[PDB]
């Protein structure tokens, strides 16, 4: 019967899903204990240097946070789910929040990478690896809670695969668009933290929303262009503007291979419009600004992702003029005299 | 004991877990395919001494270009996967994938790999690419793209029955072995 089948189905994905909480937690512990809390070893200290030992936030992160995180609270809930794998949607959901800290571990990740990039090689690291009989060094243990958080997702999918006649797919499917959005967000905020040349502080822009490289041309009123050959141009999307900067794939020394953003200009939401639809390219969209004395020609590597920015765009210009409705009704009930 | 790290990319579903998990236990997963593959060590013999084959899947990180790169510092050998039976995920071996791994790592070797040959032979699976004027990536057609792209060689797997699976890893046990060289266009 049908239904036996997806049941056991589910209870392979419960497997899966709480055997490798348990690997998790058990290799951050490992490193926690056998790389971090040793570095503040007098038996060690003549191994490392001070400067290291200060640096120990930068190559760590937040890994402890995240450890006590999912071992005092997140494995707990999942093996609480053990006999009705379907319900661990509402178990993400419940802490949905609290994911929120592999942000931090993520934004410093790369940080963390450049202070390995020198100190690998270090005596401290080759004995902590030895007395741990580790095969696999250190930096592969720090790619840990990226490669977590994006398994839930799959693990999500896979549940909610086997669960689509269950009482709670509806929480399966909420639990995995939460935690794509959690995985954008991060993803997103990688980007932004790579703007320079932006006087002013970010945080005022509002939410990031989206982010992408776009082929861009200029069709701007009469009296940096790209009128015939587009020009190449990394979109920020915020609920108060849309920024735009200049990819800045040089490097220096220590390559760190991501790229940075020079902040070029900034378009006020208020003043942004939008045209869905353009001539021979069904991956073309516009975003002018002032009544289209600027205009600019948006080319999506995908109509999908056109899609997605227009609808984005739409539902913060919608949000715009909804705010000024309710703004003029309230000065408008001023007719008290 | 030296470290080969080997890093498996390319696009969701080309049966990147599938492959690590079939070499690793060296049987396919029959009644469940695992979604995860955690970091794996694998003692390798090379001129009668003991390496350390690291072994790194990507699966889930496939959309988040700022999360990806962060596995690819300090790798020896790259694995670009496409499946045989789904043209697309070929065309972002050019399109996506080695333009990727040359910027970050421009002095590391990679390998092309199509994966799930078994499914050249799967009749539901040609029949829905012949729906769309599709049919199966050829070896020749991969082994040209390979040629142009600057891979070490081309090599193809079943993860299924395992045909040509060892012979992935070998070859990029091989091309690790190889000093620090740039980029280099291959004969035939």
């Amino acid at each position: 019967e049908e239904e036996e089948s997806l049941a056991i189905l589910r209870r392979h994905v419960m497997n899966e899903l709480l055997d490798t909480e348990r690997a998790y937690v058990e290799e951050l512990l490992c490193v926690l204990e056998g790389y971090a809390a040793e570095m503040d070893n007098p038996l060690m200290a003549h191994l490392i240097s001070t400067g290291l030992q200060n640096k120990k936030n930068i190559l760590f992160g937040n890994m402890e946070e995240i450890y006590h995180f999912h071992n005092r609270i997140f494995l707990r809930e999942l093996e609480s789910c053990i006999d009705c794998p379907e319900l661990v949607g509402r178990c993400f959901l419940e802490r949905m929040e609290e994911f929120q800290i592999y942000e931090k571990y993520c934004q410093n990740k790369p940080r963390s990478e450049s202070l390995w990039r020198q100190c690998s090689d270090c005596p401290f690291f080759q004995e902590c690896q030895k007395k741990l009989d580790h095969k696999l060094s250190l930096d592969s243990y720090l790619l840990k809670p990226v490669q977590r958080i994006t398994k839930y997702q799959l693990l999500l999918k896979e549940m909610l695969k086997y669960s689509k006649h269950c009482e709670g797919a509806e929480d399966l499917q909420e639990a995995l668009s939460s935690i794509l959005g959690i995985l954008k967000a991060v993803n997103d905020s990688m980007h932004l933290i790579a703007i320079t040349g932006y006087d002013g502080n970010l945080g005022d822009l509002g939410k990031l929303l989206m982010q992408g490289s776009f082929s861009v041309w200029t069709d701007h009123k009469k009296g940096e262009l790209a009128r015939f050959k587009p020009m190449q141009r990394h979109l920020f999307l915020h609920e108060k503007a849309v920024l735009f900067c200049k990819k800045r794939e040089e490097n220096g020394e220590g390559y760190e291979k991501a790229p940075s953003y020079s902040y070029k200009q900034s378009l006020n939401m208020t003043a942004v419009g939008i045209t869905e639809n353009v001539k021979g390219d069904t991956k073309k969209f516009e975003i002018w600004y002032n009544a289209r004395e600027e205009v600019y020609i948006i080319q999506a590597p995908t109509p999908e992702i056109k899609a997605a920015w227009v609808n984005a765009i739409r539902k913060v210009l919608t949000s715009q003029l909804q705010a000024c409705r309710e703004a003029s009704q309230h000065r408008a009930l001023e007719q008290s005299h | 004991m030296q470290t080969i790290k080997c890093v498996v990319v390319g696009d969701g579903a080309v049966g990147k877990t599938c492959l690590l998990i079939s070499y690793t236990t060296n049987k396919f997963p029959s009644e469940y395919v695992p979604t995860v593959f955690d970091n794996y060590a694998v003692t390798v013999m090379i001129g009668g001494e003991p390496y350390t084959l690291g072994l790194f899947d990507t699966a889930g990180q496939e959309d988040y270009d700022r999360l990806r790169p962060l596995s690819y510092p300090q790798t020896d050998v790259f694995l670009v996967c496409f499946s045989v039976v789904s043209p697309s995920s070929f065309e972002n071996v050019k399109e996506k994938w080695v333009p990727e791994i040359t910027h970050h790592c421009p002095k590391t070797p990679f390998l092309l790999v199509g994966t799930q040959i078994d499914l050249r032979d799967d009749p539901s699976t040609i029949e829905k690419l012949a729906k769309n004027k599709q049919k199966p990536i050829t070896p020749e057609t991969a082994e040209k793209l390979a040629r142009d792209l600057k891979a070490v060689k081309y090599v193809e797997c079943s993860a299924l029955t395992q045909k040509g699976l060892k012979n992935v890893f070998d070859e990029a046990i091989l091309a690790a072995l190889e000093p620090p060289e740039p980029k280099k266009s291959r004969r035939s």
